């Protein structure tokens, strides 16, 4: 399967306080593994992941000092652009960042990532070519201009291509067991009665990882496109998630539908109907 | 400026059993500013003791949390979460409906 | 292993 | 058929200069009727249809003087908003009002209306009841609680009923030849060839008013669902309109496909097709 | 003919 | 924050035929700010003396301007409107094309 690792950046500028709240959230595979807050009694990165703890306090440190370099980055660049958008602000402001790799199967590099968010909104990215940026408006223009001309995009491509490569391959060589794994769906038809002789059959799937789930109804061989009713993939809490597909059907003609369950933890498409004891 | 409207999901970790002890989720999701306000309550009355999940976005930039406490359903016990939000003009209180 | 950006915003 | 009234009202924050530019634009029946610039030498209601010449110099005094009113109601909304919204700069603010009332065919009254937008999106509107106000958000709540408590509804829903509704009679019974006046539209179909053994078939209509038309793509008999592009319908500039609808056709097999013009200003719906020298 | 808002937002 | 993406239109008043004075309209619309930027160009020089519509806005709430100058087609002549506008990284150009 391929793999990923991201880093999931934000800067919270805060009224009053001349510092803003920076939030590092590493993710592998799209697991949260390390993490970092500057709103702890102790801020550092830490282990998120079991299979982290391998790590030396050494490394850690390492870390936490990026974040630390990183907190100033943000509140400077936090400033310039509030500058931009002249939006002089004892309001509060938002840059999020997202960084990273995708790799193959093979672990060998697919595609480098950087994104920056102000506001809520997109605001530079650099492009897959890791060379060329793309500015989402005017005030953006400044930022890419300002990074051509730094050479800013070079650096990143040297991360991205480079350390980021390298450091997942150690992330999946160690977590392996904790990422290899897949928890399968749990499936069951729930009957719920109502007005002018129809039910709603709801498909659940439950305790399933990773969250990516496809479920199906199926009348006598026909999926039923637009008449279901999803909802958006939770998670359980428990690391595990849940997932539920529902069709109005009128009454008696239930076994008439069948839902379908499509997960790559199961050791074959799950197939269900409504069973009336 | 960039005010998005928050998705609220109120549900158990497992499926609802009246007497059994379970875990109610409050998942927030599809909001921005990072800024919210959770209140998750028993019959109208705020639940003390709520655990909170930590800041994380999605690809999308919008945030998400998941609040749940601890909670033995019954027929006559309600629950429901109460979310406040920059983006909206008065609280979302989302009901918990075992059936889903 | 994050990245440190280089040039400001 | 059915008649209207709009006060499109614009406020524009001039970053430095403590007074904003105010636009107001008078619409019946969808067409500009009066308009109101701060910007102006000598700022005025101004005719901006012939039949609004007919009103005395109190009528435009009476508006010019409500104008200077509102240039004042405005000043503050956009500074108290810009107070709500943590924006105290001097980075243009834009807040726009949309007030009027929409007539059935026996000019009786059906809707009141009033919308209030700041930054581009909504912020407050006065429900259809013209007693209850709903806020986009928590800025937009502090109006609603000021506005519940102000009774200020009521003003405006005295104003919608009445005022709105009589001057409306008036306008349309002055207007009457102008506002019951068209222009039919002259339809032709261009030629465009293209790639794979294809012809773009583009269905011109042109010089007609009111904006309302429908163009449509038939292959015998049938009306084409998608294989049809539209442009937006856009002004003349003379005061009447134009729009166009194409479709990818296989060569040859031209005259399979028929348009038709539909438009109120016509003695009957234009069927055309491509006609070749 | 226009109207005049009352109670500023 | 809001910052909406103007969509431009350029087109003759009249069917174009070489030779014969025209007018050349540039129907920019759907933005927001109001403030907007249009310039329309012969063979990419500005051309001077072009006439603007009145700052109107739609139900929506966006911004819509109608520039247009005089014109008279030609074979070789290229005519195009430019458009600077707060919420576009650059300046979106559109060229006449007679065929639409």
């Amino acid at each position: 399967g391929p793999h990923s690792m991201r880093y999931f950046e934000t800067a919270v500028s805060r009224p009053g306080l001349e510092e803003p709240r920076y939030i590092s959230v590493g993710y592998v595979d799209n697991k949260e593994f390390v993490r970092f807050d500057s709103d702890a009694e102790n801020p550092r990165y830490e282990p998120r992941a079991p299979w982290m703890e391998q790590e030396g306090p050494e490394y850690w440190e390492r870390e936490t000092q990026k974040a630390k370099g990183q907190e100033q980055w943000f509140r400077v660049s936090l400033r310039n652009l509030l500058g931009y958008y002249n939006q002089s602000a004892g309001g509060s402001h938002t840059l999020q960042q997202m960084s990273g790799c995708d790799l193959g199967s093979d672990w060998r590099l697919l595609r480098g990532y950087l994104q920056f968010a102000y506001e809520g909104r997109d605001y530079i990215a650099l492009n897959e070519d890791l060379k060329t940026w793309t500015a989402a408006d005017m005030a953006a223009q400044i930022t890419r201009r300002k990074w051509e001309q730094s050479g800013a995009a070079e650096h990143y491509k040297a991360y991205l291509e480079g350390e980021c490569v390298e450091w997942l391959h150690r992330y999946l060589k160690n977590g392996n067991a904790t990422l290899l794994r897949t928890d399968s769906p749990k499936a069951h038809v729930t009957h719920h009665p109502r007005s002018k002789g129809e039910v709603t059959l709801r498909c659940w799937a439950l305790g399933f990882y990773p969250a990516d789930i496809t479920l199906t109804w199926q009348l006598n061989g026909e999926e039923l496109t637009q008449d279901m009713e999803l909802v958006e993939t939770r998670p359980a809490g428990d690391g595990t998630f849940q997932k539920w597909a529902s069709v109005v059907v009128p009454l008696g003609k239930e076994q008439n539908y069948t839902c379908r369950v499509y997960h790559e933890g199961l050791p074959e498409p799950l197939t269900l109907r409504w069973e009336p004891p | 400026m960039i005010q998005k409207t928050p998705q609220i999901q109120v549900y158990s970790r497992h499926p609802p059993e009246n007497g059994k002890p379970n875990i109610l989720n409050c998942y927030v999701t599809q909001f921005h500013p990072p800024h919210i306000e959770i209140q998750m309550l028993k019959n109208g009355k705020k639940i003390p003791k709520v655990e909170m999940s930590d800041m994380s976005f999605s690809k999308d930039w919008s945030f998400y949390i998941l609040a749940h406490t601890e909670f033995t359903p019954t027929e006559t016990d309600t629950y429901a979460c109460r979310v406040k939000h920059a983006s909206m003009a008065e609280p979302k209180t989302v009901y918990w409906d075992r059936d889903m | 292993a994050s990245n440190e950006n280089t040039e400001t915003m």
